[PDB]
């Protein structure tokens, strides 16, 4: 659930670092923008690795 | 930078980008060899990019050049983002020019109401998304230690100070953070954080530079 069927969070901080997140809708992983800080479990360095765990 | 301008093409010489699979973070350059930016634009592989104004066309002024050294401040949490400062040691001296060239540390606290220019590659939009080539610029004030405590109660730390509007529609944005607030001629901000971007009552949220001058005078020198 907090892997794989909670939304995108860029967070507070002002970095912009690509990250994958799962989106059900989709039924994919797709790039967005994570600020650098906070944020959630569903965040991931690859899509590789985001489809690997949802 | 949401709600600024295109800055001019020679007026931010001190303003770098951070580049390690994309361009992630901003940074100014303060002296030869080093470069000041956010702790949380850490990663251990970085091009430092001098000399630009597009990120996406060589206008002539180019050097892009690895860290070979990248120093969180020793008292960085992760978690409040106290401390919110690193500085970068470049592989070779960048080559001072026109257009490659240093900002002055601060030489005295900066105060409510003072004039900055904040500047970075960051996120133009509120509503979605709009990274531009260009690099953008904002006129801002510093505010009140009261003013931001209010807009962020109980996150403030002695590291922080807000400037920006608390009306919305200016502000810095993802990808902006590592960057410079330069007042009077001096850097006395880097980019940090804020609650989204340009919001009603949520100011950007900045490092206070001039509270690590020694630290940083003293880094440098450790490290020579
Ligand atoms: C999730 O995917 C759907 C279908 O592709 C897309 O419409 C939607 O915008 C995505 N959600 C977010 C938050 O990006
Ligand atoms: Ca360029």
């Amino acid at each position: 659930h907090d892997f794989c069927l909670v939304s995108k969070v860029v967070g507070r901080c002002r970095a912009s670092m690509p990250r994958w997140w799962y989106n059900v809708t989709d039924g994919s992983c797709q790039l967005f923008v994570y600020g650098g800080c906070d944020g959630n479990s569903n965040n991931y360095l690859t899509k590789e690795e985001c489809l690997k765990k949802c | 930078i949401v709600g600024g301008y295109t800055c001019e093409e020679n007026s931010l010489p001190y303003q770098v980008s951070l580049n390690s699979g994309s361009h992630f973070c901003g940074g100014s350059l303060i002296s030869e060899q080093w470069v000041v930016s956010a702790a949380h634009c850490y990663k251990t592989r970085i091009q430092v990019r001098l000399g630009e104004h597009n990120i996406k066309v060589l206008e002539g002024n180019e050097q892009f050049i690895n860290a070979a050294k990248i120093i969180r401040h020793p008292k960085y949490n992760r978690d409040t983002l106290d401390n919110d400062i690193m500085l970068i040691k470049l592989s070779s001296p960048a080559v001072i020019n026109a257009r490659v060239s240093t900002i002055s540390l601060p030489t005295a606290p900066p105060a409510a109401g003072t004039e900055c220019l904040i500047s970075g590659w960051g996120n133009t939009l509120s509503f979605g998304a709009d990274y531009p080539d260009e690099l953008k610029c904002l006129d801002a004030p510093v505010l009140t230690q009261a003013e931001c405590k209010a807009s962020y109660p109980g996150k403030i730390t002695n590291s922080m100070f807000c400037v920006g509007f608390l009306e919305g529609g200016k502000d810095s944005c993802q990808r902006d953070a590592g960057g410079p607030v330069v007042c009077n001629g001096q850097l006395q901000g880097v980019v940090s954080w804020g609650h989204g971007c340009a919001w009603k009552n949520r100011p950007g949220v900045y490092t206070k530079v001039y509270n690590y001058v020694d630290w940083i005078k003293d880094t440098i020198a450790a490290n020579s």
